[PDB]
């Protein structure tokens, strides 16, 4: 969750 | 965000080298995501001269030691300050710069990564840039776009002239417009929003937003235990003519499956009888008409069913003729209740009636209808959301543009759906959504939350069709809708 | 209860503080058996002066030396004399008392433990009490009440201005109505029922019951091998109207779905047509009509058709207006044969008439007809057992009063059914019930056991659906009924 | 690495702040990775005013709006230019800093992230920086050290009076001393290495290693298929005395089980024929001696039965006394092939022996031999690389000094082995391991390698023992050695 | 089933 | 393998 | 365990 939005 | 990114940098005081920095380090990590350990790739990075090329040449140099191969074919003409820092920094760390492309040069790679252009793309791609795009689109390697696919209009969506085909798209901050929107969506390949270190309070002041599934589970309406039929909300829909039986049905299905308590249906005798033989859970109430199409004379009627109930819904296989013009915009001129307004409601309307009405409104026009309600061209409407934010905004409405990504707006806030395959490229599916939207509001949801929410589940039922999209109908898609709510949760 | 509870002690001879220690130990044990090892927990228990708080303390005092940690709040004024003594063992065993609460102390606590107010509640909660439990419903700790959350009224289920909402609730000996009826079944979370050593024979002396799944096992008709249509019993429906369509379809499956051998409709024509063609199976006999509804000229037609069958069930789409109120009056006035007496059929109907039957009948209203039925407020009815009992009693019927928790008296037996989920909040639904109803008369069970069965098995149909509640409708539930009668045995 | 730190800014040109914020992010996405979703924490941070601090800052500003809640604690009096930006950072973000600890700070948190002391602590830690750390060291909180957990000297990994015990750190570009030996590798926890941008040629450029899985899995011999026995190599074992008759077997046993064609034992009769009666693929060579030991009088013997192999191990089980003196210092001096020297041979030793010898040697002591080789205290000698280092280098030798992390050096080149557990902290133990070694120069491995791949085999088929540790023994341990060697490959 | 009615 | 070694 | 240790 932290670096990516998917 | 261009915006956002010099916020950042000259309030908040983020160098730019460390924007850029973490940027490139997102590629690599999302790269290794999808093609796990990278070691046995040789990479193909193209590098313009701005920053969308600054961030390649951070990839690049994150790569050196770590795989098989790196290569850097730079195609600019100048470099950006940031560029240039992080081309200086490839070098010194002992990497290879060449500034011609060769057309069999992809064959001695792997895995390409585009980062020519990004937000700053002005105008058509022309010359060797074009012929270099061309060339990757060509050559079946993996390609991997660094912000947007180079070619893409980040605001429109639109390809200039022509644009990089990718795999997987690592964008920054938040998705743009240009991802969400066709054809820039299908040449994005697999989307990933990397986090680069923008404050969270930037990020979110973001006013166009895509909707997610959190969003739909926080505005899905309670349930509580000690309810009635009531509680859940009274629908009210106008529809059908002896040409279109089947709306009718769609539509009023549509509503009761999203969980409202009542659906009334109005539609000309003896048409009316098709609901109750299909679902007999339906209200089916015969209206007396002249010629099988509603009229002035049932104006009366109509109202009177409008009074116990809290939305109505009118449009779907109404017909388009001067008797149904007449009544549909007496008939909303005098309803004191929500109205969403479909298919030939919206054909025939008068947009003088809705600036006049007090109460709210949805549209659900797919590009073809409002074209005809602005009078332009498809082409000029299509995926347009500054004009759909203009006509809400002036006509006092929630407006719900269809299409594969739809666009839904009240003229302040503008949410885009990503729901859906082309199975709902066949007829009854609008009419089914007119019916979800209707039932939402009838359980409490403001006309955008219920906008929002149907949208998505609309879109999210199609997907869950178990055999291939293609022969999904109406009737099985009102089937999956509650699979759709259950797998919210 | 309270007088079960003077009887153990006053004639079987069961001192006060044995049925006081059993009580707080099963809460100990109910609590364990929900959180597992209690061990690591540290308590919070909240104690009134009265007999509740004397069950906390023993609660308070079986934990000491067990679990991380305990503190009882007194709120108390005085105590009563178990619970002094039980106040005196916590004390002498080594447990810490306080009488004064401080917003954060909830901070310290896993689990609170609510012995505030039990039975003996009269009238509002206000003060500090109100503070408290605002203070613990804002918590997010997990609360068990002992014997009924405080705040409810245990013989109505109402909020005395504010109560405890549980997640577990562990009363003793019997339900008390306050965790049947809701608000109170909200509040009570999951109820458990502990004996705590009353004699059997009063235990059952007891007069309203929940209708459990083994009553419903036990009353369910057998299906003796060698028998034909006729052995199962036959229905007729009168119903439907020119407007309500569907109601006639959902009501005769309701009847063939629960195992009636022969079902007859009488609906007037072309709408009889809609039932046959979603179910070939029943017969639908068309009523020739004057404007679309039953009227006096219907009478003789449907006496005759009412002959051979063994019960007939009357009201689902009829219409309300003149013409149906003296055909139904008349109607029931000279049939001679159960009545089962739904919607617009209760809607036109003269009580008078119920009096001077010799049939029996089952009357089937949601709260909105029952009001109109006695001439009171919704609010005045809903969920008032003794009214329903009064009524049945003196009009020699059979009353369903049809919400999330379902009462089904004769005046003498009242039942509690909490079976179902919001699905049922949706129109059609009370069709199905009306058609089951009659059905289990047709085959032999007695109006109230009919009514007994029916409420069960639809309630428990609903909850059978395999998606999200809100999805539900009369259709899917025909088709669960079975399912349900199958998972009884 | 401080040096690496340095050409990777001076000379290669990466702005220290942006090797600053990829050490942060890093200690987030290493959190990420231990504790899965981080959203549902919150996180104290412990600050000084060096770099590590800074570390420490931005990982603060990164968990900013992400997580429950942040907290920074500053405790340094000044901040570098590095610190102070990241500070300045994480306050326009919105994070709050207090320089005052409370104990009961820790209350209010999940996660320590311990960011006060790296790599630049001198001297011991007094004062409120201890108490902090003791109060840490009490909390029972998730702690998470950022480069090494302070109070540890990251040269020594000896604890500088306290220091941090953590459950996870985070360590930049390469293991650092302090988290491979002890104290310091039992405070580390678990350890990540996170590449935070130095160029690979200056990380492989380090002198010290980590002994891995890939690095033995390269140095393993080949097991070509047309061999014979004198393909992998033929060994004697000088060992075993009257007192101690088991050595010869498991040492004789360990050359065998790692695949050496032969093996001799030279061991004083009878108890020679204690070996093959363990193991009869042995060779055990009985030797004739006067009291039980070898002697002067047996040195022509073995120098015979040396001539026919390519490696002699000596050492175990010999006793420790003026003619086992005597007959090894005349052996060594005179054998012209490679020695490994173990136990009573090291005890006795004369170092100038090992000085005038062309032929090569391994030493395996452990820290008691180590001392009393050298004279010096067990406490000068153990975990001194730097000694271990100075004496292969004086001796021509390879050193391979035993303890729970193992010293491999040859003066120039030093290797550290991890792999073990306390089931080896038996007698027997050794014996196996010298074995291992011979064999493995038998098969045509150097000295250093053979003793690297030895160290890492002989602790892992430890690990792989299915019970409990501390009932390991030596004979299970050389049935587990060939499943050490399936699994690296 | 003797302590509980569920 | 890229960010880490364990 | 809190009734019985086995
Ligand atoms: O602020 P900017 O909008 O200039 O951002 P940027 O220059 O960093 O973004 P980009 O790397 O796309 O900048 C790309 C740069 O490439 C150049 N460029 C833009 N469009 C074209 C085009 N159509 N054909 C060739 N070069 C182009 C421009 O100099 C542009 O600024
Ligand atoms: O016989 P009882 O009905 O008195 O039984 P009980 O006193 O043992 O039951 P309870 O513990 O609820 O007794 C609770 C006691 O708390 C007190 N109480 C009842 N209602 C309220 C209220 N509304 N606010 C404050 N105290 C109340 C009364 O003294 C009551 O008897
Ligand atoms: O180059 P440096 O060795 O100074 O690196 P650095 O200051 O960035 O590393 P650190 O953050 O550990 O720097 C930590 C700083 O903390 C201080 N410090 C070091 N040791 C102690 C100690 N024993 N007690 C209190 N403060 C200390 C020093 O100023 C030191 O430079
Ligand atoms: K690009
Ligand atoms: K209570
Ligand atoms: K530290």
């Amino acid at each position: 969750a932290w670096l990516f939005e998917a | 965000m261009k915006e956002i990114d010099e916020l950042t940098i000259k309030e908040y005081g983020v160098d730019s080298r460390i924007l850029m920095e973490r940027a490139g380090i997102s590629v690599v990590l999302a790269m290794e995501e999808e093609l796990g350990n990278l070691s046995d790739y040789r990479f193909l990075v193209l590098c313009g001269g701005g920053n969308n090329g600054g961030d390649g040449f951070v990839v690049a140099r994150n790569l050196l030691g770590v795989v098989k191969d790196v290569l850097v074919v730079f195609l600019g003409k100048k470099k950006t300050p940031d560029c240039e820092y992080n081309y200086g920094l490839y070098k010194k760390f002992g990497g290879k710069v060449v500034e011609q492309f060769e057309p069999s040069i992809l064959n001695e790679f792997d895995v390409v990564v585009d980062a020519i252009f990004g937000t700053g793309l002005r105008g058509e791609i022309t010359g060797e840039y074009a012929e270099i795009i061309n060339l990757v689109n060509k050559s079946g390697k993996v390609v991997v776009s660094v912000d947007v696919p180079s070619g893409i209009d980040s605001n429109t969506g639109k390809v200039l002239r022509t644009a990089v085909k990718a795999d997987l798209t690592v964008t920054f901050g938040v998705p743009k417009i240009g991802h969400i929107l066709f054809p820039g969506r299908d040449l994005t390949g697999k989307l990933k929003v990397a986090n680069i270190g923008h404050p969270v309070h930037l990020i979110n002041s973001i006013n166009r937003y895509v909707i997610t599934r959190e969003m739909v589970r926080s505005l899905l309406p309670e349930r509580p235990r000690d309810s009635h039929k009531g509680t859940y909300g009274k629908v009210l829909i106008i529809a059908g003519s002896r040409l279109y039986s089947g709306a009718p049905v769609l539509s009023g299905m549509g509503s009761l499956k999203v969980g409202t308590g009542l659906v009334k249906l109005a539609v000309p005798f003896p048409q009316n009888l098709i609901a109750t033989s299909r679902f007999p859970e339906l209200i089916s109430v015969p209206i007396d008409t002249e010629k099988g199409f509603f009229s002035l004379q049932n104006l009366q009627e109509c109202l009177e069913l409008s009074k116990d109930v809290d939305v109505v819904a009118i449009g779907p296989g109404l017909g388009n003729n001067e008797h149904v013009r007449e009544f549909v915009n007496e008939f909303l001129k005098t309803l004191e209740k929500p109205a969403v307004i479909d298919a030939d409601a919206i054909n025939v309307l008068d947009t003088s009636v809705l600036k006049e009405r007090k109460s709210p409104a949805v549209l659900t026009p797919h590009p073809g209808e409002m074209a005809r309600l602005v009078k332009k061209t498809v082409g000029d409407v299509k995926y347009n959301y500054e004009l759909a934010e203009e006509f809400a905004k002036e006509n006092d409405c929630v407006l719900v543009l269809k299409s594969a990504t739809t666009i839904v707006t009240d003229g302040e806030k503008t949410l885009f759906n990503i729901t859906g395959n082309t199975g709902l490229s066949k007829g009854g599916s609008g009419d089914v959504l007119t019916g979800m939207i209707a039932g939402f509001i009838a359980q409490g949801l403001s006309p955008l939350e219920a906008s929002t929410v149907s949208v998505y589940l609309h879109g999210f039922a199609a997907e869950l069709f178990e055999q291939d999209e293609r022969g999904l109908t109406a009737s099985e898609l009102l089937r999956l809708i509650p699979e759709a709510i259950r797998r919210l949760k």
